[PDB]
């Protein structure tokens, strides 16, 4: 039940709230107060999803859709079958995400680690909040948020994009996509480099950090470095959502036209017509 | 009977935490589910009837 | 006219009232 | 009538969907998780209820060991049979009888090396360059390395502890000669004839001085000692870093307590 | 049970009432006895 | 030796106070619910077409 | 040496309190379900055209 | 801390008793539910 | 079975009722005997 | 009753703060749910009946 | 009989917690699936019957 | 004959867990697949017949 | 030491109980399938136009 | 089999019933015999 | 024969696991492939005949 | 050995493995005959087929 | 085979049935022999 | 000949696993490519004939 | 040996590997003949073909 | 071969049959003869 090196690290303390009340492990999982709240929200939200799906038109796993209220309801609580279940599950999801992040804070305090992982987890939480809370607040109702369903939230993404006639021309989207592609490519490069150094071939020697620097200085003329590649990976992954949020929040509240026309700021400069 | 020996291995703290979570979630689930119906909602004015 | 003799009032009274009794008669 | 049809309601894409899932889950469960089990396994149950297989046999969840042939010398295996057992007699007592119950230090955890102050049983060898020289060395022993022009030189700066009390003076920087990266500050600690290394990550450095939230000034005296003056072993690096990390949770009792 | 005008008058004699009671009462009894 | 530090005298004191306070809180909740019922009897009788 | 830290006597005391609490909780659940049934008999009899 | 033979026998006895009691009350409950809703309908007229 | 008007009257004699009972009753028996 | 021994293993202070947070959340849920109905809303003008 | 020896290698608590979670999931699946039907839903007014 | 030696190699604990998971998966596949048909669905009112 | 940690005697006892349980499960499956066939004879005879 | 009305009357003599029984019964025998 | 020497290099546990997975995948492929045809589906009402 | 089996364990496992594989394939042959009796899946060459 | 009315009557004598049996039987035999 | 010397070099484990995967992929390709045609499909009712 | 065996186990493995491969290919030949009897899959040159 | 009504009668004498056999049989031989 313990890793062979684990026992010396399982010490008390580091909790944000609860102290010794919930400071314990269940199998490998650390629990804590926010582990308790995470299990509460997870069980409640998944059970509400289950019951609400049972009352929808299809029970095919990919066709299940729990949708927010109509726009007319504004911010009011909706009848459960007409958006109220979506509201409850949204609240449960937010509680679960925040509980998970805070439990990560407690775990990293216990291990003497930097808080980089819960802080990084803050970014997708913030994007979820932009999609489901902040932009709906600016647009004037919970009905602007995305529904819960494997394929139905894709329908929402699709129609949201085409509400601005081509979402590809959104500059925030262009930045976000560039970071997504750069991050996937950089992860491929980094995993490949570490594996190549540790696994040269048949009976060949594990190489060194100088070999890591030499490989990329040969191939592209630059090597960012061992610590710096992890910094860069975190930077690119975070900037996917950090720069996407600007395009998302702007679409509607700050821009009602097609996104291609936004580039009129450049195209229509009077100097070059 | 030796049923009490269960508490020599099962840690009342973790058991009580789990049962508290479990029962509260199930109670909330059942109340929500009933309030979502027409036939068994006890808060709202009755609907689903002619 | 909601009164003490409304039958359905026993339902909230039963859920609130029964445990309050044995809570005081078991743990105390 | 249609390309891609295999029956009335069977088509190629439908089968390829399940084939894709098979590829994904075979790679994950049959290969990747086995790779994940090359450290810390087989698992141990100090307070278990049942008998597990002996730690010295290939018990089924264990991958077959692979051999890393080191650049400068011998071989290591993964899983490593020599790192399988840990023997240090940790100064920790149970707060409760079960394994899921946290342990409590029996006194001075930072010195003992438990919790966030735990250090791993690394090899007691000096990490080296690909040319065979010691990788991490003070600038006094590596005159060919220097601070880049116009960057803050921290030698001569006062070092203050977490309590704002002055703890020492920076005497040297330790550079990683393979990576060209500064990794340690050497500190002459006030009140003794003794130097303490500190990872550069625990230092907030300004032109006025360096500040260390991790430990109190008085605790700089108990930093683990290097056996040699101008080189450091891997285990020594672990011990020195873990001392300040343990201070992050143990420097004062308040640091181990919750907000509410 | 149904009244004359099709109206509901619940009682202990409703057969369907013994589905919940059975599900709730039966374990409650043998939980009280088995682990005593 | 107790993980909370209580001394079986503090524990008995807290248990007495806590059980009394829980029963008291449930009782005032009961009274408040009765007042609310006199304002709004929230469990309506079975409607005519209900089955 | 117990995994839970409880002695034999504390295990027996906890067992008695736990089983009593569980049985009382389930018994008040049974009573409450009966009262609710008198308010709303939730399992309707087999309707006319039901197969 | 490992389980002893006596403890193993005691747990096994109670575990089997609990499982059998659970399955038997499930059997009775399913009979009652059948009396409320006979859920496996007979073969319909055109069923082949 | 079906009543004189086609309405269903559940009973212990219903043939299909012995599918669930059989699935639940049979293991319950041999779990009890084989193990303790 | 030996029930007081529970407080030798549960730390009354932490139990009370967790219970306070839970009960606050439940009370907010119930108040808001009632205010989301026509029949039992006590803030708004009576809606949902002729 | 020797079946009790299973508990010397299988960790009774693992079986108990696994069964608890597993049977909870199965019971929820069955209840929700039944409520999804017209013929066997026992909460709402009867549907799918002319 | 000597088939019992399989449990000196194959780890009864892992086999029991794997069989539990596997048979659960197969049973769920069959039950839900049958429920997805008209002819062999035993929950809903009969579909697909004249 | 065996790979599983069992002894030869434990291996034999587990093997006997495992085979008995497996055979009993398969046999009750056979009986249950016959009963389900009496409810729903799921393999229909070759239809008229079938080839 | 098919009755005079044509409705299916499930029976033990149904030929197709021995596809599942055969698939289930046959291994159950030799599993019970090869390993015992 | 010397075929038994295969198990001195092939790790019977992993062979048995891979064979279990392989045969299960083939069986699911065939059963659900046949259920995906009109001609050889044995669950649904017959389709594709005049 | 590389797998940690002895010689006689390898021989016994090989014997039982081959017997089990042969019995599985033989019952597959019998089952395929029975299924053919139910559904003769390889139809004769039809009228216009070339 | 094709009955005189033109309907299918499966039998052990159908030629096509020996495509699967042959595919299943032939290896089964030599697997039984080669590795014994 | 020197053919056997290949197995002093070529790692028979890797060869067998790669060959098993290769042949399985080819067999799947052929079976399902044949089913993709009207002419050589043996599962479904005959299609594509005058 | 550069890859594990004992220079005679390699001869044995080569012998069995080649015997297995030949048996597999030969039964494939026979099976292809049987399939041809069922479906003569290489049609003669059609009338207008060039 | 082709029959009177144009129906195909497969046989060992079909010429095209020896394209697959050729592709299969020829390597099988010079493998078995030359790599064992
Ligand atoms: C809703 C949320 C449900 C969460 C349920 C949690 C239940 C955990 C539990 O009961 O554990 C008891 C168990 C008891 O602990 P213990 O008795 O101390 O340990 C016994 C063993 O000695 C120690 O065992 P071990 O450490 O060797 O365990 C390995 C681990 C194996 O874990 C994994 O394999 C993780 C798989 C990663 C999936 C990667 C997905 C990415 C690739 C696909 C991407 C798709 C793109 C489109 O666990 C398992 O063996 C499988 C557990 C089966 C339950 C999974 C549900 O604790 C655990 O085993 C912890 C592992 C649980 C990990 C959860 C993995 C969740 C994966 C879901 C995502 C998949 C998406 C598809
Ligand atoms: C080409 C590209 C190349 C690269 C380009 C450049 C790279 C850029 C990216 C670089 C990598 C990312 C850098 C992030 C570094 C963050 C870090 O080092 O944190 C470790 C550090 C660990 O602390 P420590 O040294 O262990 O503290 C001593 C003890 O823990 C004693 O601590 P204590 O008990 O005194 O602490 C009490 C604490 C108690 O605070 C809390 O418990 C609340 C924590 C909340 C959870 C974290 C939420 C983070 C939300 C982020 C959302 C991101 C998206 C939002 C939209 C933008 O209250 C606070 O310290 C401040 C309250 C909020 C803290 C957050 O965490 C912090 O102290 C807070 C740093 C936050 C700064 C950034 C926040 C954004
Ligand atoms: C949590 C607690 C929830 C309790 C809910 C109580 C409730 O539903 O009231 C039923 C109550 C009983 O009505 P009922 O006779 O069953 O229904 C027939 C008509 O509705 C009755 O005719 P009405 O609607 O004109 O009601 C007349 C109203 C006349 O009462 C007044 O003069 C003003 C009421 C108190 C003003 C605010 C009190 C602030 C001090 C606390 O109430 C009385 O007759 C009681 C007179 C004695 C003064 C009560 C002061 C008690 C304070 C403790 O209906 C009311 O309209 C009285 C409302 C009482 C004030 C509302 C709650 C005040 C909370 C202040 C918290 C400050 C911190
Ligand atoms: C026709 C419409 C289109 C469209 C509509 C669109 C919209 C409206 C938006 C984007 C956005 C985005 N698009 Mg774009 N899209 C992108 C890629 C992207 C992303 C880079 C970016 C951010 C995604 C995001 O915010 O997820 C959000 C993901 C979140 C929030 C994850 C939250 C996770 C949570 C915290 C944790 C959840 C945990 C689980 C519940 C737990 C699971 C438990 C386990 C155990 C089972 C590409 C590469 C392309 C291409 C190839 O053309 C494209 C085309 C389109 N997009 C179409 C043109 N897309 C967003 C953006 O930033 O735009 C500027 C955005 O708003
Ligand atoms: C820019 C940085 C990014 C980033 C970063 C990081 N990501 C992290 C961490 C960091 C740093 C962690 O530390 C944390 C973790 O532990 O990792 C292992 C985590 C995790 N990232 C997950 C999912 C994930 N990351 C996505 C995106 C990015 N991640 C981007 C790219 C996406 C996308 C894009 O779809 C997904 C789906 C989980 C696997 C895990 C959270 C577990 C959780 O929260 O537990 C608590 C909650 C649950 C286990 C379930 C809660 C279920 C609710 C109650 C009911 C469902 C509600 C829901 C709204 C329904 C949706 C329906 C759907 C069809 C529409
Ligand atoms: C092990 O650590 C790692 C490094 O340091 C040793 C890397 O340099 C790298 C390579 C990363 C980089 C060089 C930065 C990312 C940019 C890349 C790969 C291509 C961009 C083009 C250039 C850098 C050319 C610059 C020339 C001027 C990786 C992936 C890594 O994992
Ligand atoms: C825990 C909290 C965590 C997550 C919950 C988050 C909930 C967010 C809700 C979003 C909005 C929901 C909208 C809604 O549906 O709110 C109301 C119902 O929900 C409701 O309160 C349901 C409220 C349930 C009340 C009963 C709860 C009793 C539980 C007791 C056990 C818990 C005790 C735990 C103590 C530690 C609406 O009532 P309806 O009868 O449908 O009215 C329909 C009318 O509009 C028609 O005209
Ligand atoms: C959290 C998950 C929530 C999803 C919903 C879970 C609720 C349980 C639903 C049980 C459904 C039973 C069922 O029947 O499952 C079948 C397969 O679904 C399925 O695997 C449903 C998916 C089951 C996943 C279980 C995994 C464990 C679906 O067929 P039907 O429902 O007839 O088709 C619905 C239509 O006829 C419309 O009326
Ligand atoms: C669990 C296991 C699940 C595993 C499933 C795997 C099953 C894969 C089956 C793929 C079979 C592909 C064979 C295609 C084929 O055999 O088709 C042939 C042509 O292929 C052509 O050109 C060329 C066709 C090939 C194009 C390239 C396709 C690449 C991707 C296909 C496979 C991806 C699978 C990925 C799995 C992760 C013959 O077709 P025609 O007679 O001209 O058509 C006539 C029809 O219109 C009328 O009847
Ligand atoms: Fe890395």
């Amino acid at each position: 039940a313990l890793l062979s090196f684990e026992r010396k690290y399982r010490v008390r303390g580091g909790t944000l709230i609860g102290g010794d009340l919930f400071d314990f492990w269940v199998g490998p999982f650390y629990v804590g107060f926010f582990g308790v709240s995470a299990i509460f929200f997870i069980f409640l939200g998944v059970s509400l999803i289950g019951y609400a799906a049972s009352q929808g038109p299809s029970l095919d796993p990919f066709a299940i859709s729990i949708n927010p209220p109509d726009l007319k309801y504004g911010f009011a609580g909706a009848p459960l079958l007409e958006g109220g279940f979506w509201q409850a599950i949204t609240v449960c999801a937010i509680g679960a995400f925040i509980s998970w992040q805070l439990r990560e804070v407690e775990i990293s305090r216990k291990l003497g680690m930097g808080w980089h992982v819960p802080i990084a987890f803050g970014v997708p939480i913030f994007m979820f909040l932009v999609l489901q809370v902040f932009r709906p607040i600016l647009m004037g109702g919970w009905g602007f948020a995305f529904p819960y369903g494997i394929l139905s939230h894709l329908d929402w993404v699709n129609n949201f994009g085409f509400q601005y006639l081509n979402w590809h021309y959104n500059p925030g989207h262009m930045s976000s996509v560039s970071f997504l592609f750069a991050n996937a490519m950089a992860l491929g490069l980094h995993g490949g480099l570490i594996l190549s150094v540790a696994n040269p071939g048949d009976g060949d020697k594990v190489k060194t950090a100088e070999h890591e620097n030499a490989y990329f200085r040969d191939v592209v003329g630059y090597s960012i470095g061992a610590l710096a590649i992890h910094r860069l990976g975190l930077f690119l992954a975070s900037n996917i959502f950090l720069t996407g949020a600007f395009g998302t929040i702007a679409s509607g509240p700050f821009w009602t036209r097609g996104w291609p026309e936004w580039w009129g700021w450049w195209l229509d400069i009077p100097f070059w017509s | 009977s030796a049923s009490w020996k269960l508490w020599l291995i099962l840690d009342p703290r973790r058991v009580l935490t789990a049962l508290f979570i479990y029962l509260t979630v199930i109670a909330l689930l059942i109340h929500f589910g009933l309030l979502s119906t027409n036939r068994l909602n006890w808060w709202e004015f009755q609907r689903g009837l002619p | 006219q909601p009164s003490i003799t409304d039958w359905n009032l026993w339902v909230p009274l039963g859920i609130l009232g029964i445990p309050t009794i044995w809570i005081a008669l078991l743990y105390r | 009538m249609y390309y891609g049809a295999l029956a009335n309601h069977l088509d190629i894409a439908q089968l390829a969907w399940y084939g894709h899932w098979l590829v994904i889950w075979t790679v994950v469960l049959f290969y990747l998780r086995r790779e994940d089990r090359r450290e810390g396994y087989p698992l141990v149950e100090p307070l278990g209820l049942v008998k597990l297989p002996s730690p010295d046999v290939q018990s089924g969840e264990l991958p077959y060991p692979k051999t890393f042939t080191l650049y400068h010398g011998g071989t290591v295996q993964a899983p490593n049979p020599n790192r399988r057992y840990e023997t240090r007699e940790l100064k920790l007592a149970q707060t409760d009888g079960f394994e899921g119950a946290p342990l409590a230090p029996t006194g001075n955890p930072m010195v003992d090396g438990v919790g966030p102050a735990s250090w791993a049983e690394r090899s007691e060898v000096v990490d080296s360059t690909f040319e065979g020289k010691a990788k991490i060395v003070p600038l006094r022993a590596a005159p060919e390395f220097y601070i880049a022009e116009g960057d803050l030189d921290p030698r001569g700066l006062p070092v203050f502890g977490a309590d704002g009390i002055e703890a020492g003076t920076v005497t040297d920087l330790w550079v990683d000669r393979s990576e060209y990266y500064f990794r340690y500050l050497e500190i002459s600690v006030a009140g003794s004839a003794r130097t303490a290394l500190m990872p550069l990550g625990f230092a907030s450095i300004t032109k006025d001085g360096v500040k260390v939230q991790a430990i109190l000034a008085s605790q700089f005296a108990n930093v683990p000692r290097l056996q040699s003056r101008d080189q450091i072993t891997l285990r020594e690096e672990d011990k020195v870093s873990a001392y300040y990390a343990g201070g992050l949770l143990y420097a004062t009792p308040e640091r181990a307590e919750p907000l509410l | 049970y149904f009244a004359a005008d099709g109206s509901v008058v619940p009682s202990i004699t409703d057969a369907n009432l013994w589905v919940p009671l059975g599900i709730l009462g039966i374990p409650t009894i043998w939980i009280a006895l088995l682990y005593r | 030796p107790s993980l909370t530090g209580l001394t079986e005298e503090e524990a008995k004191e807290f248990h007495s106070v806590f059980v009394s306070s829980m029963v008291l809180y449930l009782a005032t909740a009961v009274i408040v619910h009765y007042l609310v019922w006199t304002a709004r009897p929230w469990i309506a009788p079975i409607p005519k077409g209900w089955v």
